[PDB]
């Protein structure tokens, strides 16, 4: 049969959540769950190592439900080597195994809790024509995944009826020391009122260290931050500015009980449909000594039978990325203190703001009203979603 | 004090001069509390047998350098990828010495790395001082 | 057919012998600043960067 053994490291309560486990009402095919409940801390990879593999040999393991609750940047990467080595399923639920990654090796495979680097694309971009935030920028540095993310805004703006307003993109060095000024003088070239960036609290903290030592966020500039720049609602470093909005994958509205029973019931259901036509499961060796030479039976059929896997009614496909590529999605606008509230929410590839006007003289108001030479009032076409241009 | 160097390589036969040809450097360099040490680990063709000799023995060991070799067989590149993996979270400085994969050159991971060897990637720009010199205006291209 | 090589890339007692020799002078190089802590032991303990 099959079998999955929950790996959970962090503060939690886990009485709960293994009540949970032995509860799904599977009578449509013979899953027999094989339910293993494991609770530790191995911060350490010398206990990684010396604990992991001793439990894939207990009874024919072949799925891990795995999750932290810490922000640690070397949490995720750990276990790509397991998976690297080993064909074993496993899934990263909360924690630092909600990052995204570059580059995965094709026997490497892995499922991560996030939004794919491309989605976070496809977010702001429906957001910032709403409020008029037509003009933007973009500043970032050598980071592990921003080359391909660069490449794809762009490509939607060239196929559109309406202008887009750039000013420039700032690839300012971060490695180089002494860098102070070869950033303030830089940071002076940008002068649009609405201005993205990409780059990790860790290091960040000298970016809005400069950013604020010119203090370019009177009154006219509001920054926009991606999921795993905030890492945490709770870390703050006192440091940004009043009225920061940020999108992010959403965890006020999805509980822990959700999410991990969601991974052991897509490894279980995916072996349903092998079963289902082949009527044969694969058996590797289950043992962690000389894996290499004992992977004959290889997995592959696993691999491409997983994107018709559904929970709940509601797709779930994961692509060779490991990535749904439809998560939940909150609006979440920092307030007036260093408190993070949810603002909006992310559903249906569509916008639902609570409020019309971001939060407040070079702005004022007009009032018009039609004339048959002066002033026509025509309605918005639907196609471009906007209304048209030169209007 | 006692100063540890890290080092992957296999054939201790072969190692036995490293052992040596580190103490010929030993009275060479100028400092005065570190004293380098060989410090090499049996380069073993499996991820299985280096699972459970890294923490006792390559951290513990509080090396500081790490030299990476390649395996007997020629063509193969699964040799240095778990060295410089393990170094990499600690951020433990590293020295490759049979560099030849472009794996680590792309900087999005292990990013402390420094090739002793350049890579087969770096053969395309010294192509051009035979190209040009010799005629050659219109030239296709084939790749694998 | 016309091949090619580069030289001193297969000599392995001569690339070690120099990588030895670059890092003996580097450390002469190091011990000249401040916050210079030696690795923790072992790798159990170690939980930070």
């Amino acid at each position: 049969s099959i079998g999955i053994a929950v790996i959970l490291v962090g503060t939690s309560d886990e009485v709960a959540i293994k009540d949970a486990h032995e509860k799904d009402d599977f009578h449509h095919l013979s899953v027999v769950p094989r339910v293993e409940l494991v609770a530790m801390n191995e911060t350490d990879p010398k206990s990684i190592i010396t604990r992991i593999c001793d439990l894939m040999s207990d009874r024919k393991i072949q799925g891990v439900v795995f999750a932290d609750d810490t922000d640690q940047e070397a949490i995720a990467q750990i276990l790509d080597f397991i998976s690297a080595q080993t064909l074993t399923p496993i899934l990263g639920i909360h924690g630092g195994s909600s990052m995204i990654m570059a580059d995965k090796d094709e026997s490497s495979m892995f499922f991560q809790f996030g939004p794919s680097i491309e989605q976070q694309a496809s977010v702001m971009l429906n957001i910032m024509e709403e409020y008029d935030w037509y003009i933007f920028s973009i500043v970032t540095t050598y980071f592990p995944g921003y080359q391909d993310f660069v490449n794809k805004i762009r490509s939607t703006i060239e196929n559109s009826f309406v202008g887009w307003e750039l000013e420039e993109v700032l690839l300012l060095d971060m490695s180089l020391d002494d860098g102070d000024s070869k950033i303030q003088n830089q940071l002076k070239k940008l002068q649009s009122p609405i201005i993205l960036l990409y780059c990790t609290k860790e290091e960040a903290t000298y970016i809005f260290e400069v950013a604020n030592s010119v203090g370019l966020t009177g009154y006219g500039y509001t920054w926009i931050v991606p999921s795993l720049v905030a890492g945490d609602t709770d870390t703050v470093p006192a440091e940004f500015p009043t009225g920061l909005i940020s999108v992010s994958y959403d965890e006020w509205d999805y509980g822990l009980p959700a999410r991990v029973r969601d991974g052991i019931a897509i490894i279980t259901t995916a072996a349903s449909d092998m079963l289902s036509e082949h009527s044969f499961i694969p058996e590797p060796k289950s043992s962690c000594y000389n894996t290499h030479e004992k992977r004959i039976y290889q997995s592959n059929m696993l691999n491409r039978y997983l994107i018709n896997v559904t929970f709940e009614g509601r797709n779930l496909s994961f692509s060779e990325d490991g990535y749904q590529m439809h998560p939940k999605l909150v609006i979440i606008l920092l307030n007036k203190e260093r408190k993070w509230e949810r603002v909006g929410k992310w559903k249906d590839k569509s916008l639902q703001m609570k409020y019309y006007v971001w939060p407040r003289d070079d702005h004022l108001s007009i009032v018009t009203l039609e004339e048959a030479p002066f002033v026509i009032v025509e309605s918005v076409d639907p196609l471009s979603g906007t209304c048209m241009r030169n209007t | 004090k006692i100063v540890n160097i890290g080092a992957v390589l296999s054939t201790r036969k072969h190692e036995q001069m490293f052992r040596e040809a580190v103490n010929q450097a030993n009275k060479r360099h100028g400092s005065w509390k570190i004293q380098l040490n060989a410090t090499s680990v049996t380069h073993k063709p499996n991820a299985i047998q280096m699972a459970l000799s890294v923490c006792e023995d390559l951290i513990s060991s509080q090396v500081y350098a790490i030299l990476v070799s390649h395996p007997p067989t020629p063509n193969d590149h699964f040799t240095p990828t778990p060295v410089s993996y393990t170094a990499g979270f600690y951020r433990i400085p590293v020295l490759g010495l049979t560099t030849r994969m472009s794996i680590y050159s792309d900087k999005s991971i292990h990013l402390s790395f420094l090739r002793t060897v350049p890579p087969y990637s770096h053969q395309s720009s010294v192509w051009f001082e035979m190209m040009r010199v010799y005629s050659w205006n219109h030239i296709i291209l084939l790749v694998s | 057919i016309l091949g090619l090589q580069l030289i001193n890339g297969k000599n392995e007692s001569a690339h070690i012998s120099d990588a030895v020799g670059v890092v003996a002078q580097a450390v002469h190089e190091l011990l000249e600043k401040e916050n210079i802590t030696d690795p923790p032991r072992g790798c159990v303990g170690n939980t930070n960067i």
